[PDB]
């Protein structure tokens, strides 16, 4: 299936406590694989995935060395942004990025991304044609002016079609054992009581990979979507995620609801009843 | 732009006395990025936490993972606190065994 | 790898 590549940085100031804080965290889909914190003792790119042992010194070496210029472009950033804004220098602010690009089974570009934020806010975001900018404010108007006249857009949209591609299909192809697995969730149902003879199904859904998903509980035949609660699919600290839905049904017809799961792992979909 | 954490606590594997697990504490939608976690164990600090998956949503919040292997028992209890500047005081959300 | 960035 399609396969993406995403970096998220974050660049944090923190007035009269020194430089701000900056990170860069990769993801290939939903798997962490590399990492740089500035706030680390010697700040340098790291792998973040056991395949990612495959590349030589000189890749962590140059991707540490880009992280470093990242890191002063951003230096540079927070300060013009308080310019922009209008803004005090006893303040801390925030600037997030997110770039990445995604690719289908066949290893072609499907879309490529770049958008940043300033204190959570959207700020500028590449559109989706690779070629122009969309800016949330005046002052992201100012940095849109900037970059057309210095070609930014065609330089980003080299990166995404080109670097970004090639790269994610190098890292699809060494860490593939990893990342083209498939592993199966394991469900089961709990139950609670509640006041006002009603009870709490929970149907949950464990150790599988990749995060794509679905649970939905289901009454008679119909789904119960906006009836159910739940969590974000989340991870569980071994490179798996799990999920959880849950609805509040009648005492004593419990065995009237099934909880249907949804998987790339699960040929047929399981369904679960208390 | 402050938006408050969502503490989830919750293991990798269903929790069985005495069989080495993963203990996770996902903290998630929150703004600005500054933030301290802790995982407790009986109500102290575990020394071994390691941070992962850190990363922001569509509305630019931010997301991280504390996990740590862990062998339950019947009585020791695990706990997650954190602090953060959308909140006045920490918040502690205790794991939940029976969820 | 990661994009270069330039300032805003
Ligand atoms: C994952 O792919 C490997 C092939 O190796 C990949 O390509 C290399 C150039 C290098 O980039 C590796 O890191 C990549 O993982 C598969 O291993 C081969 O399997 C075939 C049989 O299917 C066998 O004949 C070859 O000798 C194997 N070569 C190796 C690398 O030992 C491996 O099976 C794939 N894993 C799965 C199950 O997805
Ligand atoms: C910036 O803010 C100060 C007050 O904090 C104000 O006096 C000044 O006019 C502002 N600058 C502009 C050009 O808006």
């Amino acid at each position: 299936g399609p396969h993406s590549l995403r970096y998220f940085v974050t660049a944090v100031s923190r007035p009269g406590l020194g430089e701000p804080r900056y990170m860069e965290v990769g993801y290939v889909d939903d798997t962490e694989f590399v990492r740089f914190d500035s706030d680390a003792e010697n700040p340098r790119y790291e792998p973040r995935a056991r395949w990612m042992e495959q590349e030589g010194p000189e890749y962590w070496e140059r991707e540490t060395q880009k992280a470093k210029g990242n890191e002063q472009s951003f230096r540079v950033d927070l300060r013009t942004l308080l310019g922009y804004y209008n803004q005090s220098k006893g303040g801390s602010h925030t600037i997030q990025v997110i770039s990445g690009c995604e690719v289908g089974s066949d290893g072609r570009l499907l879309r490529g991304y770049q958008q940043y934020a300033y204190d959570g806010c959207d700020y500028i975001a590449l559109n989706e044609d690779l070629k122009t900018w969309t800016a949330a404010d005046m002052a992201a108007l100012i940095t849109k002016h900037k970059w057309e006249q210095a070609g930014e857009a065609e330089r980003l949209r080299a990166y995404l079609e080109g670097t970004c591609v090639e790269w994610l299909r190098r890292y699809l192809k060494n860490g593939n054992a990893t990342l083209l697995r498939t592993d199966s969730p394991k469900a089961h149902v709990t139950h609670h009581s509640r006041p006002e003879d009603k009870v709490t199904l929970r149907c949950w859904a464990l150790g599988f990979y990749p995060a794509d998903i679905t649970l939905t509980w289901q009454l008679n035949g119909e789904e119960l979507i906006q009836d159910m609660e739940l969590v974000e699919t989340r991870p569980a600290g071994d490179g798996t995620f799990q999920k959880w839905a849950s609805v509040v049904v009648p005492l004593g017809k419990e065995q009237y609801y099934t909880c249907h799961v949804y998987h790339q792992g699960l040929p047929e979909p399981l369904t679960l009843r208390w | 732009i402050q938006k408050t954490p969502q503490i989830q606590v919750y293991s990798r594997h269903p929790p069985e006395n005495g069989k080495p697990n993963i203990l996770n504490c996902y903290v998630t939608q929150f703004h600005p990025p500054h933030i301290e976690i802790q995982m407790l164990k009986n109500g102290k600090k575990i020394p071994k936490v390691e941070m992962s998956d850190m990363s922001f949503s569509k509305d630019w919040s931010f997301y991280i993972l504390a996990h740590t292997e862990f062998t339950p028992t019947e009585t020791d209890t695990y706990a997650c606190r954190v602090k953060h500047d959308s909140m006045a005081e920490p918040k502690t959300v205790y794991w939940d065994r029976d969820m | 790898s990661a994009p270069d960035t330039r300032p805003a």
